[PDB]
């Protein structure tokens, strides 16, 4: 079609510099693009984390009023908030009455914070890690085309009709062969090095974020359901037990009793 | 603790494959395939234009070659004095081409032979190698170096005169012999070159000697209607410029 | 065999320009189907799981019956209705005595929102994620197919006899392959752009889906579950201390009785 | 090595055709067979699955026991059969004594249905997913392999050794690559075809399974074992109140009682 | 420097006959060990496993105490004989006083069989899995690398020092690619290969996994836990009416023996 | 442009033997890398898991409160100590009164020991597998772009203006081909090397950790929760009828006491 | 009921790229290489033989125009009257060298330029590059084809006799300005002879003049020194035999 014929026509004139011009242009693009959106947000995070690990681990040894109070205040003014508050949900604060008043003496965990704190919230989605796992994909695509266009254009102008201009047509194929190869290198590079950063910053963010998590963790000692199952069982036990007792005992005072009142009459 | 063990699992949706290596590695393979076609393509045809432009000349020498050879055939069987070389696609006359100090013109032997071969080289020229190769004749003048140089030049130019004459003069044999058309070859094809002062081994008897030599197209000459200059029809006779008593 | 060259010759007939043609024609349908049921169906979801978030958080500090009717009227599509129903399965209400009456004081979450208005039945089945995270790889599959059809097309019509059919193979050979690449690189770019497209919008779905999920459940407290057995806890050892109390009661009641009865007598 | 030159004039002595005809013949087979083991199979899942849809929302609004016979006569298939037994294992009968009897009244879920009526039991394992996932990969390297092959066949044949029949050996080294390209070529073909179907058919069984599952879901209400603690931390609570009234009680009718008797003394 | 030159001339004077005989001899023994340690292994689960089931399935309608010492009996294997331990904790034990003792008359599942009889535990790491999966690239691999030492022969042995030479060079040089090319088709071969029979493999024995752990399942019933709860909330409603009862019964017989009481005074 | 000019003559300034030198040196210490932070420290893991694990199984006969010193002291680096002490306070201790003191006379599991000693604690992070599962890729990625900037270098350099400039130009480019072949050669043979390794680390790592958390399994028993229902229901119902019981000995020794009065009265 | 809620979920793991694609695309990466390379390999060596004759011709072009540039440029020192064309090797005198009907002479202008082009042509020779690329130098002639053909072939002998005789005549203001060597480097490096019709030219008065056409040895003659001969010493002047008063 006509179309396809000025396509086609247009597509055999560009110059073959241009290729890697572009390719280079565009590739600098996306790797600006990860620089900003991927690796400076994951250091930014994992900054994150480790400040976050550091104010944790520094209420080790603290009451569990004031533990509850540091975290709250560490976590309200941040992303954090609700992961936190739904966290302390999962908390179970045992009371006990001291001094006629209802105080927290324990605090018992009933899930992981892993379960609130999660990769996907805390690291995937800020960081796009559904996209660029693909940008070295991207990045390998591109430099084909540009490749494979600068190797037909380059095809497409070796034409020698006689013997005496071979040399030419082979010293003009070996710079646009050389330009098409700029291009592929240039994009592999790019493709190697985005794949070597950006799992390099994954995996130092999961360290840390399993740091932060395991962190959390430590605070509060699981395990309470059992504790009040054992409790109940051994209520009803020691009822049992007591129920016995007392009517032992209730039926030996009404024997002394009816023995004193057989006296007084 | 107040969860349940029946719980859903698999949650584990499959990754896509990673596509942009795999069009990478196919494209790139299309391309590998286009270099190799394109590498033994190019070999064959230029190997090839390499072997049609040693032909070329191999059948043009040998074209060149074949005409020489029944020139030099008619030659012998016309008259025996006639020596042809080959070699360096010359005809020169062994005996009767000789000169002696102040003379102009050959002696009998010499006439005829110089009348005999002009049709041996229209015919050579009519011939389909003389179509494809055969450029104009120049006729070379050959003197001693010993004595005054013009007058060894102007001895030689006169000769050279002379025998232009004795092709085209009308009291000539050839003049009454030819036609209009061979005649007008002539014209054509018999140039008046240069004069040599070829000598050695000390004999005046042949260095003082006159020969026509033939030239042939190139492979890369081409043949157009400037330099075929085309001598307009005889309306006049002509006749020899040099006269007797001289 | 025959059959093999009857179809190469079939296959190898069709004009070059209309590989290109049918690469880009196909390409650009699956694109314009990616675009109509996965990028705007996205868009749609995360729009309205932000309209959804805001209406939440407007009745954060309403009555639970208050709240548990907005949000019963809030959800009407068919996913979201049937997650709303499960998660209100899923909500424990806790009753009081108020004037003689048994009525909803607190409702209690049991589990969370996501478990519910999850990742699969919010976003992956409507937007068939898994159909779509694989278009890309299909579309660079079609480019392939194209530049190896143009390639196979440029072959067979390879005449190798003589140097001007040599150079004239070649520049036919190579135009056919500048067709069938245009096609495949218009297939590659396609696939790029639709890999980025899914990528972030998969992304921000999932955001504002854990946005949304938040919202929910902000308004329920979990921990229901450990809360009772704490209190069962309690009551067995304080119905243990009001039984012996109420033993030595009714003994004292009774010395105190007979006394009186001594006293009359 | 003899042996390996014997191993090349072997591979090298087939003729150039069979090598696409192998390929295409084997990819179809594959094909074929992913019909057949697959897609069929995955049209029948979804076609049951309907039905069985229609069937769950039939029974909406019958009683319990009525429902659970429905949906017993219902589930033949081996592992739709299992599937529901064990379901039917995790619902929960609440039971209550009318007319002298123990009828149910209402049955409660405990789980997802979902958790027994799984995607891999009813979909992975029977359409054989953990293989049929890789059947495009399968395709590509048997393409791969007629590429290698042709091409080997193809450079075997290039030996002119003379200026003369270097056109035949171009020729026939053109016809190689033709039939290499052929194969490899029809293998992607076959290859995203397979991946278009099965990624399809996978995301519609899901879908219909997600149906299933729901309409199942929708039957009965989850949350009964916090109902259950909830009421045994208010019979507990009233267990306390009612003890008190009772030795209060029978103290009041002890009193009564000792004073009748003083008047009758 | 020069010892980059050495190490070139050192690799390159090998025969070109070698690589290919390396490359096959390897992929063979790579596949040789596939065969015996993957593939003869996986055969042997998977018949196992159908036997197991036909032994599970055989004592479907036996006492719960010869049940469980058929299937302690059963299983002799050291992943299986943990897994069935674990299980066994797993599975709660309901003992009613017959006879004056305390007999087992019913045996409850809390677990389902696929907790403790994995995939992981059962399938993937007796198969090593995790390495086997990667077998086909590292083939693929020792393939490539074979035919890029192969070309630095044949490129090696190219010197068409005279225009004389050209032809013969061309063609030895097209030969040594064959050698590298024969090297690296054999490997994608058995790579192909190898990912077929693995992958069928690993469905067939997720499969028959599936048919042995729902024999498992379908011994024991679930539901334990919520049938316990409602036990103790109907004991606890019938607790206080009994309490009610008893106490008024009580004052009856009080009333009545003070009445006798009186009438004998 | 000027700017691709200057950037090509930067670049193809280096010598061309620098190149594969370049990447072998890369590549070499990439492996190293590999060795050193992967390799070696799977091995110290793996033989950690060992000892433990016989460490575990000399303590199967120990009294509780041994076992659990023993253990404690056992695990001491860090991720081995975080997941000892959640698993612990994951184990449930089980009380008797023998006979003035709380002695633990049974440990119950309530978690698998592996939801704390997990894979992803304790070997996918430590050993960065996040990082490390891409690093064959970078290494075969770095061969490629040997190739082409070792092929630019010869491009670029390409002088046609003498026979024997042309000479020593195709030279060149012939020995920079080679130096391609080889880095990419070298690069593709450590990849799969990397690739043998690591996979089979991680499936050691995999099956010896889960021979440990088998081993850890092996000492505790679960399903002590439903131990405890079934004894809160049979406590339950002995309490209604030994509540029965009670009132009718009181009510008979009230009686009998009444009769002693009246005979002595 | 009693599941466990610390059941951990191992972390969704991104798969890496299939070695078989990168290593695929390297290997066909460098297939294409190998073929490119082999192709300019294979096309340099069977046009090496080409390439060098082209490079051979490109020098001798290059030297010969540095030669006729070096030529021309001292002719537009010198004397104005010397026109040289580089395109084909000519030297022409238009306004010098017109001539009349039916005479051979010249006039003073003429004289003046042939007498000052004759010792820069002899120097320019003189020079390495006429030391090697130099030959003899060749006199031009034209005729028209009009008129009796004798009659024209002895204006243009006369012509060239008469172009001779100035080079080399007795009292000749050449002759006062020379050398020994210099008349013999003339001797040798000049012959008379050669005639030639053309219809490249709009007028034929174009046709009457004189014109000199140096002619430089081939690529593969390299200055054959059996072909170069000696001469004696002048004994006596040259006298020029042609009827000055006429
Ligand atoms: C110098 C030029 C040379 C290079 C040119 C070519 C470049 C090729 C490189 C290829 C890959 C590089 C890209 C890497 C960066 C991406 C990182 C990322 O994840 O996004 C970050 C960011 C979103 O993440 P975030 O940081 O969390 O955002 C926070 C939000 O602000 C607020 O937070 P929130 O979470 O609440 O957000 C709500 C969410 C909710 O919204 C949604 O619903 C999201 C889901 C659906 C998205 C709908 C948008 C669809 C747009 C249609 C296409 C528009 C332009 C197409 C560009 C290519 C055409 C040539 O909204 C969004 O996030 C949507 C924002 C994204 C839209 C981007 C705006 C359009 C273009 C930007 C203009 C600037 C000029 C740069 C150059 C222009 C190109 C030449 O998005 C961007 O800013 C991306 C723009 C950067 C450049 C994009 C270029 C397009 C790439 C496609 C390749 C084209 C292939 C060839 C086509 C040929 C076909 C035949
Ligand atoms: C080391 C890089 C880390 C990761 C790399 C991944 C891919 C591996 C592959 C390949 C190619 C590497 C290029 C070669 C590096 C050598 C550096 C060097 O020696 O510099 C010295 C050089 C010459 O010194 P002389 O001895 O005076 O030379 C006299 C010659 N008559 O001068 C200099 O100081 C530095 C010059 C800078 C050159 C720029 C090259 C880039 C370097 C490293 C990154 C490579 C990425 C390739 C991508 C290509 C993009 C189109
Ligand atoms: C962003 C994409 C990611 C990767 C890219 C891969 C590489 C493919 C690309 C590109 C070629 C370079 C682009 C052109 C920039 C020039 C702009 C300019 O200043 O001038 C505009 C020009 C004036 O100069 P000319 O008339 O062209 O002079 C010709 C003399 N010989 O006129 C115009 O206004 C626009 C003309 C457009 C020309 C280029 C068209 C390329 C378009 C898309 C590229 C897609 C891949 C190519 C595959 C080809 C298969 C057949
Ligand atoms: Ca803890
Ligand atoms: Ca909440
Ligand atoms: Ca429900
Ligand atoms: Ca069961
Ligand atoms: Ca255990």
């Amino acid at each position: 079609m006509s179309w396809l014929n000025s396509i086609l026509v247009t597509l055999t004139s560009v110059e073959p510099y241009k290729v890697p011009v572009t390719v280079i242009v565009t590739v600098t693009f996306a790797f600006v693009c990860f620089i900003f959106f991927y690796l400076l947000r994951s250091i930014r995070i994992i900054y994150g984390l480790k400040k976050y690990t550091r104010s944790i681990n520094s209420i080790e040894k603290s009451a569990p009023e004031v533990q509850l109070e540091h975290l709250k205040s560490l976590f309200q003014r941040s992303e954090l908030k609700h992961a936190w508050n739904e966290f302390e949900e999962s908390l179970h604060s045992q009371y006990e009455l001291e001094n006629g008043e209802e105080k927290i003496v324990r605090i018992r965990a009933t899930a992981p914070s892993a379960s609130f704190f999660s990769e996907q919230q805390l690291v995937d989605i800020p960081l796009n890690t559904e996209f660029f796992k693909h940008l070295p994909g991207i990045l390998t695509g591109m430099g084909i085309i540009g490749t494979f266009y600068g190797l037909m254009i380059g095809l497409n102008h070796f034409d020698p009709s006689t013997p005496e201009q071979v040399s030419s047509s082979v010293n003009n194929l070996l710079r646009d062969v050389l330009y098409a190869f700029l291009g592929s290198a240039f994009a592999i590079f790019a493709s190697i090095l985005v794949t070597w950063l950006e799992k390099l910053s994954i995996a130092k963010s999961y360290k840390y974020l399993e740091k932060f998590t395991a962190a959390l963790d430590s605070l509060y000692d699981s395990g309470v359901g059992e504790e009040y199952l054992a409790s109940l069982v051994k209520s009803s036990n020691e009822s049992a037990t007591q129920a016995r007792h007392l009517k032992e005992s209730l039926v030996t005072d009404l024997r002394d009793m009816l023995l004193h009142l057989a006296e007084s009459q | 603790m107040f969860g349940n063990a029946f719980g859903v699992k698999k949650r584990r949706s499959d990754e896509a494959e990673k596509p942009f290596w795999i069009s990478y590695a196919d494209l790139m393979t299309a391309m590998m395939v286009l270099f190799l076609v394109v590498m033994v393509a190019s070999l064959s045809s230029v190997t090839q234009r390499i072997q049609r432009a040693e032909q070329g000349e191999k059948a043009r020498g040998q074209d060149i070659s074949r005409l020489c050879e029944r020139l030099e055939l008619h030659a012998r069987n016309v008259n025996k004095n006639i020596v042809v070389d080959c070699h360096d696609n010359r005809i020169s006359f062994g005996e009767a081409g000789r000169f002696a100090h102040n003379q102009f013109f050959l002696n009998a032997e010499g006439q005829k032979a110089l009348q005999d071969v002009v049709p041996l080289v229209l015919e050579a020229s009519n011939s389909e190698e003389g179509k494809k190769w055969f450029k104009q004749i120049v006729i070379e003048g050959f003197t001693d170096t010993d004595g005054s140089y013009l007058y060894n030049l102007h001895l030689s130019l006169q000769r050279s005169e002379w025998v232009m004459c004795s092709l085209l003069d009308s009291r000539s044999p050839l003049q009454k012999n030819i036609s209009a058309e061979q005649q007008l070859q002539i014209r054509k094809l018999f140039l008046a070159g240069g004069v040599s002062f070829n000598n050695a081994k000390e004999s005046k008897e042949a260095s003082r000697r006159v020969e026509l030599r033939m030239q042939f197209f190139g492979l890369k000459d081409k043949r157009d209607k400037a330099d075929e200059v085309d001598f307009p029809p005889v309306v006049n006779k002509e006749v020899c410029q040099l006269v007797m008593p001289l």
